[PDB]
This record gives C-alpha cells, structure tokens and sequence, in this order.
C-alpha cells in the first residue's frame, strides 16, 4: 500500500535533498561490502591531529544514537500525503 | 546499450485463460494513468458503491 | 427536414445516472475512479474517461 507514494515520492524529495547545498561529503555507492567513508585528519607539523569523523559515545545534541525502532510507525501507522484519496 | 524497457507480463503469456490479452484491453491499460494498490483499489470501492 | 448531423452517442436512456455516467461532452465519463495521485487541481479527466 506504501510503496505507491513512498518509492514513487519520498524518493523524489530525497534525490533533490541528494544535492542541498550543505549534504556534502559522501554517504553510500550501494554497496554494503567494500564502501568504507573517506576519513579527513587536519595534521599539523606542528603537532596537531583532530580528525573530522571521530568516534565518541552519545553527545549532548542528541543525533549520534540510531534507533531502528522507528521503522514501525512509519511502516505501520503513519498517514501519507499522496495515498488515500491532497496535492 | 541498455534500452531499460518494462516487460508487460501481458506481453508474454498468451494463456486467455488466465491473463486477459484480448488486444482490445491491450489498450485501455495503456490508457490508464500509472495506478497503484490504493487506486485499483478505491476504483473496486467506488465501482461497487 | 432540417436535421444537420447525426452522431450515434451511446444512448443515454440506457445508461442513466444510476450508473454514475456523466455521458453528455461525447464519451462517458464517471467520476470518482481510476483516478491518478499527485497532481494539480485538473488533470483528473484525461482519464476521468
């Protein structure tokens, strides 16, 4: 029932969101084997090494920690806006 | 040289009793607008109300 | 003796109302149906029909 506006419209508005001006870098190649992120360390002769995707347990903000529990209410109960019939 | 062109199963088995080929629906699905489970459906619900 | 021309509609004492036809235009034409999703305010009628 789903898929109808969910492959045919969600994916839309995530290859336009594919090129938002900040959404850089580099998330996938749809290959789960052998796609390993690029890694980025600002070294310094001087002796500075602060690489950009560290590893750190949870942060304040709240993003760092994936919850898969989420599938459900979009797979079950969540309303649509082009699948009952909006525009 | 890919041409990525869609199969209608229609358009590969010929066996009346089970797959209406009949040239003349050949063409009303070609009409049709890209439908869905919702829509195929909601035409049952409103073809039946 | 006047007569200018004779189309061949569809008969429209047969296939009254009661079947939801809105047969007058030429074709005929229900309304709520195979409708398509995701389009602006017309577009439902190139295959209302």
């Amino acid at each position: 029932n789903i898929a109808v506006a969910h492959t045919d419209h969600l994916s839309v508005v995530y290859a336009t969101m594919s090129n938002f001006m900040l959404n850089f870098t580099n998330n996938f190649s749809g290959n789960h084997a052998t796609f390993k992120p690029d890694q980025y360390v600002i070294t310094s002769p001087e002796g500075s090494y602060k690489p950009i995707i560290e590893r750190q347990g949870e942060t304040v903000d709240g993003l760092t920690i994936i919850d898969t529990s989420i599938v459900w209410p979009i797979l079950c109960q969540c309303t649509y806006p082009l699948v009952r019939q909006e525009e | 040289r890919y041409h990525e062109s869609v199969l209608e199963i229609a358009d590969i088995f010929d066996q009346a009793d089970f797959i209406q080929t009949s040239d003349a629906v050949r063409q009303l699905r070609a009409l049709m607008p890209t439908l869905s489970t919702s829509q195929i459906r909601h035409a049952i619900e409103r073809i039946a109300q | 003796y006047g007569a200018a021309v004779v189309n061949i509609d569809l008969n429209r004492d047969f296939f009254d109302t009661a079947t939801g036809i809105d047969l007058t235009k030429g074709i005929p034409l229900v309304q709520d149906l195979l409708v398509p999703i995701g389009v602006t305010a017309g577009a439902e009628q190139s295959a209302e029909y």
